[PDB]
């Protein structure tokens, strides 16, 4: 099988860390004792060190490399990296074959100890520019309502962590919801149904949905304060009705490894609230799901309560079977040893952080698609900025009737701009194809004006002057 | 003009290996981790 690019650059490069000679050696110049020996890259003594709070997966995955692979002879290749279950195996190897009659320890999932995660897979999401996600705010702007959005993006090497993947993402795209004041909640199927065939044009694009937002705002007087404090070290970080969606989005997108036994593991995707700062700003934060327990139990058992905090244990109805949820906290005396035998459990406890960041102005690798984003988006129909035909003219309009191509190219590079032409489908599917791929990549000076000397270009450009 | 022998028994150890209380993670999110040069975090303003 076959992994990602980016995940099989990592797996070869071993990310030791080198030390320096030190007064503790006895030793001599020619050598290494065990105080400037290369330190592995999964050691969390020098995470915290540095104020990193994990240990950078492919870093972990070779932590149990040499867990799998010994000096002995082994002759497996077993590579134990699976996801853990929960769920009950119905023919359990032994005298109890139904589970309606017989359960015995083997098959028995244990109680939940409730381990924090220790390896994150994304380690840093990083953007691409301020004006992108400057329009998202401007929704809630205009309408005043709580908006939604999904995260097109790609990946590449961090060099900050120790072997560490960074996120990058390149364009936001809004399904049609019905917004509310309090919350949202919109249909799944129709949502579906249009992710469906925004995943056709971003294969020729090289994109791929890795990412989704939704705002929570709750302004304050709309004078000098910026917005409210909702999310704090007190309250809720996540609230579990959001873990839901989360949960359910990663299981959709799995990440390809060949180190899993069922092909596929360890899945590489961000989830990131606009919130707000504790003081007086609307900083945004991203945590991701983790994969050791939550990713399998919202499957059968996750149930809405009333704490955003927590999430309701509900019961078990004939193969539904879950085990007890410990963990420790403090009582009015003393601190304790795990005292939950009951529900209502929190979920803030199964969420891995990330670094958020966005990168400096003055130098770049690229940016890719920095049109103008001011260009009316798809599906977004509570805003006025849902036009038709009427817009093209006033756009780009093959700038006063006679444009510069310095100045023309510019404006086509939009990635909303460009799902609406094709939806239209006047080009060829071939044509359009070598269109988007002019506007994304570099050396675009030749092929620019095979667009414009060929028909299909001429045909928009007349269909447009006689319309509105 | 005679001897006293006696020999000794141990147990070894047991662990548990309990940590992590909820107090002490709910102050491990909310921090910084640091960003490499010029990733500004940014602040924004609206809705007069
Ligand atoms: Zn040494
Ligand atoms: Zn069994």
């Amino acid at each position: 099988i076959k992994e990602l690019a980016v995940d099989e650059e990592l797996e070869k490069e071993d990310g030791l860390i080198p030390r320096q000679k030190s007064k503790l050696c006895k030793h001599g110049d020619r050598g290494m004792c065990e105080y400037c020996s290369p330190l592995p890259p999964w050691d969390k003594e020098y995470h915290e060190k540095n104020k990193i709070k994990h240990i950078s997966f492919h870093s972990y995955l070779k932590k149990l490399n040499e867990n799998a692979n010994k000096k002995e002879n082994g002759s497996s290749y077993i590579s134990p990296l699976s996801e853990p279950d929960f769920r009950i195996n119905k023919r359990c190897h032994n005298g109890h074959e139904p589970w309606p009659r017989g359960i015995c320890s083997k098959c028995q999932p244990s109680a939940i100890t409730l381990q924090q995660q220790e390896f994150r897979m994304v380690d840093h999401v990083e953007f691409q520019k301020s004006e992108i996600i400057n329009e998202f705010i401007q929704a809630w702007r205009y309408t005043g309502m709580q908006r939604f959005g999904y995260m097109y993006g790609s990946y590449s090497k961090y060099d900050n962590t120790p072997l560490g993947i960074k996120a990058v993402v390149e364009a936001i795209y809004e399904p049609p919801q019905h917004d509310e004041q309090d919350g949202l909640t919109m249909d799944v199927e129709q949502v579906k149904n249009e992710m469906l065939q925004i995943d056709r044009q971003a294969q020729e694009m090289g994109l791929s949905r890795i990412g989704l937002i939704f705002t929570d705002l709750s302004d304050a007087g709309a004078g000098d304060g910026s917005v409210f404090c909702k999310r704090h070290k007190d309250s809720f970080f996540l609230s579990s009705l959001e873990v839901i969606m989360a949960a359910r989005h990663q299981t959709r997108h799995p990440n390809v490894s060949k180190y899993s036994e069922q092909g596929f593991f360890s899945s590489k995707f961000v989830t990131c609230v606009i919130s707000g700062n504790l003081e007086g700003e609307i900083d945004i934060s991203s945590y991701q799901v983790s994969t050791e327990a939550e990713a399998l139990v919202t499957a059968d058992m996750i149930s809405g309560s009333t704490f955003p905090s927590m999430a309701y244990i509900n019961d078990t109805t004939d193969e539904r079977y879950v085990p007890e949820i410990f963990y420790m906290k403090s009582n009015e005396y003393g601190i304790t040893v795990k005292e939950n035998a009951k529900p209502a459990f929190p979920v803030d406890y199964l969420l891995v952080t990330l670094t958020h960041g966005f990168p400096n102005t003055d130098t770049e690798t690229n940016s890719k698609f920095v049109s103008s984003t001011g260009f009316p988006w798809s599906n977004r129909q509570a805003m006025g900025q849902s036009q038709d035909y009427q817009e093209l003219k006033k756009y780009l309009f093959n700038v006063a009737s006679s444009g510069d191509f310095n100045l023309l190219h510019e404006k086509i590079s939009n990635f909303h701009l460009l799902l609406y032409i094709n939806s239209l489908q006047i080009l060829s599917p071939d044509e359009w194809k070598l269109l988007i791929e002019s506007a994304v990549k570099n050396e675009w000076e030749e092929s620019l004006l095979k667009l414009v000397s060929s028909a299909g270009w001429q045909t928009l450009v007349m269909i447009l002057q006689e319309s509105g | 003009q005679i001897f006293v022998k006696t020999l000794t028994g141990k147990t070894i150890t047991l662990e548990v290996e309990s940590s992590d209380t909820i107090d002490n993670v709910k102050s491990k999110i909310q921090d910084k981790e640091g960003i490499p040069p010029d990733q500004q975090r940014l602040i924004f303003a609206g809705k007069q």
